[PDB]
This record gives structure tokens, C-alpha cells and sequence, in this order.
RNA sequence: CACGGACCAAGGAGUCUAACGUCUAUGCGAGUGUUUGGGUGUAAAACCCAUACGCGUAAUGAACGAGGUUGGGGCCUCGCAAGAGGUGCACAAUCGACCGAUCCUGAGGAUGGAUUUGGUAAGAGCAUAGCUGUUGGGACCCGAAAG
RNA sequence: CUUAGUAACGGCGAGUGAAGCGGCAAAAGCUCAAAUUUGAAAUCUGGUACCUUCGGUGCCCGAGUUGUAAUUUGGAGAGGGCAACUUUGGGGCCGUUCCUUGUCUAUGUUCCUUGGAACAGGACGUCAUAGAGGGUGAGAAUCCCGUGUGGCGAGGAGUGCGGUUCUUUGUAAAGUGCCUUCGAAGAGUCGAGUUGUUUGGGAAUGCAGCUCUAAGUGGGUGGUUCCAUCUAAAGCUAAAUAUUGGCGAGAGACCGAUAGCGAACAAGUACAGUGAUGGAAAGAUGAAAAGAACUUUGAAAAGAGAGUGAAAAAGUACGU
């Protein structure tokens, strides 16, 4: 078996699981208190996965490409302050994905309100 | 070996019927109840339809000791009544929609204390 | 903004 | 039909208003299943100990 | 609504109420039925008088 | 029913926090109830006990006796009432170590700090 | 023969875990597995959950009839019991069918034709718990020439 | 978590054993080199006199041209023209958030019985967002300390932000679109042959040494005749992540003086070793010592009377 080593010396029983969930909830509550006006997470893009065994499943992405941001009516530098993730190393290939990302960005822009600097 | 109160009550009722009626059907049915889960494989609804396909078996009643599991390889089902301890949701729904009926062993005994026109089926081993 | 994990 | 238990006010008077059984009370009572489930659920609230 | 009687949804998607394996737990009531009693052969005193 | 997570209900922790409590805390620990006659005027149910105060005994073999406090023994949580003493075989008088939780104050001292505390605890001297 | 036994109080020797397996109890069932994580909370408690994932359901792409016969628990018919016939569960024996697949073929280069074959021949598996089977972890305990 | 005990290694014998992707906790990106400020080294360390002293101003000396200021770096970027294109900081004060800390926050000690004592048994009443816990001569919600509950202060951190006020300013500093002219890629480094080690990593996975040594429409890795991704040899970065160490807390279906840490107590103490080190045994009187007043026996240890106490069947050698 895979126990010829001194495995007994490193056995971390996950007793923290019960407390880890509460700690994560408290951290989320603290972030909400600090980030009250804004959502706890940034607006992530919709993307299609490689590895055809999973490509049939649509999933979220890291950040919108510069072309998508430009087509969305704003700039990458300005979009960051609005909570929109931007990926400078992602290149759009599929047209449907680009259209979906543009529509999502437009919906987010229409649904957001920005407070005055005052 | 089971501990279900309803199972024990059914076992007692079937033993009483078998001893006070001498009908071998009751004895055979009761003997099956003393079989473990492995010894009581489920009978698919397709198997029930196949057994009903026999000459003159359409009007006969079918009794399954185990669980009547549904089958997706069939669409039409005979308008027959099936009595078994456990009825799966899919199989029960298919039987109900096909004009059939589902009942428990006690109901079958009440309707047929001697098991007249009854057919016993068991799953493959 | 993202889909909520689990139920609601 | 499904008999309905009359609503009792804070004073203990049987109010005319009644509600039919939600059919949950007609479920099969299985003492063995309940005992087996309890014997495992009661073990979830425990803390490890060792020398 | 929380348990989903036959007429209403349960709200616990993927669950349904348990199904009884016996229509009635009162075995005596079933045994004492007219049909079974007529189909059941007569029984003795239930006590064996000692002989020899 | 406990709700705060900062206060433990462990028996050992409470016993440890009491068997070595500081004298300043022991002063609060040695609080005694006030006689209903005084409670009618001031309203405060209980207050600390000091030498200048007068207390009455309601429990124990010395029940029914009354007198002025001779001294306060915070180390052993014992309060010694004057005129309540035990005579040894040699005739030497020894005060009995009573507990303030069993006595009832019948006359309250009126020091400036005590008067200020009376108002602090919602009392009204009159 | 011998190893141990002067006596007494306490302590003290098949215990825990990882992997696979048979049996037994329960849930669902061609589906099963909430708790890696989220919601929720009377706050390590209890109640629900999206998406993926472990197992099988289709093998090495399976409806000539997913088939004929011999029996076969039970049922039905004939009957007063014996006795006779039909249906025939699981199951066994047997003749056969299709997939992977093996030589001829000829419609310019594949169908079809006879076998064998490892499977299909109508799902039966997953999950929770108890005893128990085998191996790795100090593995019943104290103990050996020691690097 | 799965992938997976799989790919893969393994005198292919024992055993070893990943990684892509997928499910989830968290997200923040960036800063230099290489471009002349050349119409002004515009930069800064240090001493000195002041002040609105974690620093700011004037003066002075020095470092730097073998490069200190500004912009920028693969998302490129830079010098210009155009749009009647778009914008504008710090500090003082109060409050808000948090750390420490003090304080207010309910109700019987009413009777009957016993008992050394009431918290005990019975009878009669009250609070309950307070029936968690401890002490009070035995089992206490109502004796006290305490908890739920909100409420009132004080000393600090503070720019996470809600208000008041002083200053801006300077042909100063930025952001987007169009047109126009340019447009910069890190070397004893990749690599090759070898030695030793390691990894499943045979496709030599990386590492260190040794011979040689590289190119810029150039180069690494993989796949059908080419193709896809970066383009290293410079540097910074919060959150999920571990925690038998130090600080404070919330708990255990754990042990309970031959058990549990070696140490419940005068424990890393006594004690042994020329030394690194080894290394223990030992808890309980009673509510208060109320711990033998006093008489007698012998010098005394203590004995015999008397006496305290619920109990001396508690005598310091003391729960049972």
C-alpha cells in the first residue's frame, strides 16, 4: 500500500471545516460592510472551455478582452473602476462569445449607477 | 431478518393465510419474504409486460415480491394490475397512465385470499 | 454579480 | 375526506376554523429507520480527543 | 407546501412522500373480514387436551 | 440562556476566576442585600458592606442577631459583625466568620463616595 | 523434567486508521452519491442547493423471429381424489439471431454467403449502517547480535 | 474535491506516482531597462535657524553627467495638428468605524417539618430577549456574584466616509476620438556534449560543475508539408493557504492522584553523574482551628480525666 512512509506524521483532519465556513461567512460580511455600495465580486465574462470533453459547457471567464471593452462603449482603464474585469492576454476568436460578452457588458452598464465624486 | 413493522405484519398475515388455507400460493409468497435483498432482485416493468404477453396471461394478475422497476425500452403497457411491496415512481406512474393499477400484498390477499388467477414473478439472478 | 453557489 | 383539526385560540377554545391534514401525518411510521438515522445524526456533534 | 401532498408541490425538488408497503397495519381487521373468514377453514380450540 | 460568546459557562473557569479573584473584584463579590426598610427609601436592592455600616443576620445559627461590622476579611470572604463572637475553652473571644450574602444591611453609611455611588446605581437618598 | 508462582490492592494485552471483498439491515433505483463548497441557522448542532465529478446503464456498436423446443415454482381448464391438457416465473439443457469479428466475393473494388467467437439475448446498480474476509500503517503485548 | 491510485516509472518484483481540464474559497495588478530635459541635473543625502515636528520652509556643504528628475514598455508607446471633446488637490474641526476601559440594567429569602446549618420536602407569590455559570454551614431563578436587553461616558488608532472651513492658479497637471511623423526586445544568457543528483517525466524533468558558444521579421515548447502560444535571461504585490511556537478567548460522548503533561502539591523541585543528561514519590480534616483552656501521671515524648464540635468513628500520623 501507499503507507510505507511516515504518513502518521502528517495527518491533517479537517476539523476546521465547520469553523472555516463560519470564518468565510464573516469575511464576506466584513467585505460587504466595507464594500457595501459595490458587489463583493467583479462582473466576469462568459466563455467557452477547451478540452472538448468540456467545451459543450458554457462557463464564466476571467476578464473581458480589450476589444470587447472597446465595443462596449468604454475603456479598459475606466472599466476597472466600474468593477468589470479586463484580461489583456485573452484574444477573442468565436464571434458568438464576443457578442454575448458585449451584450453582458451593455446590460451591466445599463443596470449600474455611479455616485458623484462629491 | 428485517425489522420493518409493516413487513412483519405482512409476514404474519401471509403465514396465517397459508396455514389456514393450505393454498401453495400463500406458502410460496411467504417463503419469498424470508429472502434477503440479493435474493430478491427487482422485476422490470418490461419483464411484467413480457409475462403478460403469454397466452391468456393478460387477464391474470401479476404479483412481484421485489421492487417493480421502470423500463425506458417500452412505451405501451397492458391494462393490468400489478401487486408488489415496492413500486418505483417511474414504474408506478407508467402503470397508472397505462390504465393499470398498483396495490400492496395485503390488498391482493384481501381480493384473492387463495391467490386465484395470480402469477408470481421474480427478478433474474 | 456571478451566479450564486448552491441554492437561494 | 381528510379530517381537519380545529384551531385552538390562546384561551383553549376550539375555534370553528379548521385545517385539513397536510398528509404528512399519514406517512409510514418506521421506528427502525428513525432509530438508525438518529444513531448516526447524534454522532455528528462531537469533538475529537487523543492522548 | 413544505412536504408536498399529492395535490401540491413539496418544494424539495427531487423528493416525494414515502409509499406504504401495507395498505392497513391492522392485520386483525383484514383477517376478520367476511371474505377471508368465509374462505378460511374452521379452526380448533387452540388448546390440545391431553390424552393418555 | 447564554447568548454572548465572550462569557464562558465552564465550571472550572468560573471556579478559577473566583478562587484567585483580586481584592478589588472581591469587594463586588461581597455585596449584600439591603433591608426592605432601607430599600423603600433608596430603592437599591443591594450595596457593598464596610465597617461603618450596620447589618443584620437572617441565616445560620446566629440568625436574628444584629450589630455593627467589626472588620471585612476579603481574603477569606468573611465579614465579622461586632458582638457576634465565639468563646474558646480558654475564654478568648473569637469573631465568627459570617458571609455578607446571608446578612441584610439595616443602616447605610453616608460617605461622599458612597453617596455618589447611590446616585450612580439609580438610588435617591432621602 | 522444565518456565513462573510468598502474599495482597491497582494497572495490564485482537485497539485505531487506509485500501479491496462476502454476508446482513435501510433509501433510491437506471439511476445513485447533500455536507470539496453556497444559502441558512436556536450557531462545530439541524434544514435545503446550482454546477461538475466516483460507479453502472452498450460490448468487443446488439429487435431475421433481442427467438423455437425440453422441463420448471404457481395459475387456469377438465374432476369427488387419482388422473389429463394449456400457460408457462426464476432457472438449467439445447437449436438459433445481432455487434466486435474471422475466408470466399464481383455491384469499376462493397454488399452478401457458413461456422466459430467475447458480448446482447431486455437493465441492477449506487448510497448509509453492523459483523466479518485479506494487505500497508507501532498493528496483541515486553524483549534479541544493532547501522 | 475530482482527475486517479489514472498517465507513467518500477533488478517493469516489492513500491513509487503525477500533470490538463472540470466543481469551489479569492481576486489587483504592476514597476524598471532600452528614447536627449539639452530652451537650462529641472534630482537628492547631510548640517544649520525656525514651524501648523512620523515632517515642511530659507541658507550652507556635498552625491551625481560612468546619469539624479518626467512619460512609457507588447494591453504597445512617443513628437505634433484637429474636437469651441471631458476632469480637477491638501490641511484644520466635529461626527461616523474600530482598540482599550468604567458604569445603569427583574423578581421571597414569606410560612409549616426536619436538620449543626436550608440551598432540602411541603404551602402560598413574582421576573423570564434574564431557567448559561459560580459562591453563600447539604440540590438556590427569585441571598449575592452573574447572563439577555438595551443605555451613558473617558483615553487612543484614524482618512474606511457624513457634515463645517482655509488654500488653490499655473499661459500648471491629466483622460477619449480623428489626422499626421516616428516607433526602441535584458549574454558567459538560450543551446549543445559530458559528470553527479533528483523527478512518473524514457519524449533524457530540473538542478550544479566542466569543454564551446550563440540570432534578431530572430528563439523555447508541442501538433500536421508547415502550424499554435509566448518572447525569458530585471524587480514589487494584498485573499483564499499552514500553525504541537508566544498572547487572549469559545468548547470536549477525553483522563481523574499507580489515570491524565515528567510535574493537580515547594516540578523541570529533590536526587545521581568529572558530562552531555537522566530524573522521581507526594492532593483531601472540619463552616469557621472553634487545633487538648483546666485537673492528674512522668523530665519528656504522651498517658488518664474535663472540654470544643453534627461527628474525636476528625487528633496535625486528621474526607471514606
Amino acid at each position: 500500500n501507499h503507507f510505507r512512509k511516515h504518513w502518521q506524521e502528517r495527518v491533517k483532519v479537517h476539523f476546521d471545516q465547520a469553523g472555516k465556513k463560519v470564518s468565510r461567512r464573516n469575511a464576506r460580511a466584513t467585505r460587504a460592510a466595507k464594500i457595501a455600495p459595490r458587489p463583493l465580486d467583479l462582473l466576469r465574462p462568459v466563455v467557452r472551455a477547451p478540452t472538448v470533453k468540456y467545451n459543450r459547457k458554457v462557463r464564466a471567464g476571467r476578464g473581458f478582452t480589450l476589444a470587447e471593452v472597446k465595443a462596449a462603449g468604454l475603456t479598459a482603464a475606466y472599466a476597472r473602476t466600474i468593477g468589470i474585469a479586463v484580461d489583456h492576454r485573452r484574444q477573442n476568436r468565436n464571434q458568438e462569445i464576443f457578442d454575448a460578452n458585449v451584450q453582458r457588458l451593455k446590460e451591466y452598464q445599463s443596470k449600474i449607477i455611479v455616485f458623484p465624486r462629491n | 431478518k428485517s425489522d420493518n413493522v409493516y413487513l412483519k405484519l405482512l409476514v404474519k398475515l401471509y403465514t396465517f393465510l397459508a396455514r389456514r388455507t393450505d393454498a401453495p400460493f400463500n406458502k410460496v409468497v411467504l417463503k419469498a419474504l424470508f429472502l434477503s435483498k440479493i435474493n430478491r432482485p427487482p422485476v422490470s416493468v418490461s419483464r411484467i409486460a413480457r409475462a403478460l404477453k403469454q397466452e391468456g396471461a393478460a387477464n391474470k394478475t401479476v404479483v412481484v415480491v421485489g421492487t417493480v422497476t421502470d423500463d425506458a425500452r417500452i412505451f405501451e403497457f397492458p391494462k393490468t394490475t400489478v401487486a408488489a411491496l415496492r413500486f418505483t415512481a417511474g414504474a408506478r406512474a407508467k402503470i397508472v397512465k397505462a390504465g393499470g393499477e398498483c396495490i400492496t400484498l395485503d390488498q391482493l390477499a384481501v381480493r384473492a385470499p387463495k391467490g386465484q388467477n395470480t402469477l408470481i414473478l421474480r427478478g433474474p439472478r | 454579480l456571478q451566479t450564486p453557489a448552491g441554492g437561494k | 375526506s381528510r379530517p381537519q383539526v380545529t384551531v385552538h385560540s390562546l384561551t383553549g377554545e376550539a375555534t370553528a376554523n379548521a385545517l385539513p391534514l397536510p398528509a404528512v401525518f399519514s406517512a409510514p411510521i418506521r421506528p427502525d429507520i428513525v432509530h438508525t438515522v438518529f444513531t448516526s445524526v447524534n454522532k455528528n456533534k462531537r469533538q475529537a480527543y487523543a492522548v | 407546501q413544505v412536504w408536498g401532498s399529492e395535490t401540491v408541490a413539496s418544494s424539495k425538488v427531487g423528493y416525494t412522500l414515502p409509499s406504504h408497503i401495507i395498505s392497513t397495519s391492522d392485520v386483525t381487521r383484514i383477517i376478520n373480514s367476511s371474505e377471508i373468514q368465509s374462505a378460511i377453514r374452521p379452526a380448533g380450540q387452540a388448546t390440545q387436551k391431553r390424552t393418555h | 440562556a447564554k447568548q454572548s460568546l465572550d462569557v464562558s459557562s465552564d465550571r472550572r473557569k468560573a471556579r478559577k476566576a473566583y478562587f484567585t479573584a483580586p481584592s478589588s473584584q472581591r469587594r463586588v463579590l461581597l455585596s449584600a442585600p439591603l433591608s426592605k426598610e432601607l430599600r423603600a427609601q433608596y430603592g437599591i436592592k443591594a450595596l457593598p458592606i464596610r465597617r461603618d455600616d450596620e447589618v443584620l443576620v437572617v441565616r445560620g445559627s446566629k440568625k436574628g442577631q444584629e450589630g455593627k461590622i467589626s472588620s471585612v476579611y476579603r481574603l477569606k470572604f468573611a465579614v465579622q459583625v461586632d458582638k457576634v463572637t465565639k468563646e474558646k475553652v480558654n475564654g478568648a473571644s473569637v469573631p465568627i466568620n459570617l458571609h455578607p450574602s446571608k446578612l441584610v444591611i439595616t443602616k447605610l453609611h453616608l460617605d461622599k463616595d458612597r453617596k455618589a455611588l447611590i446616585q450612580r446605581k439609580g438610588g435617591k437618598l432621602e
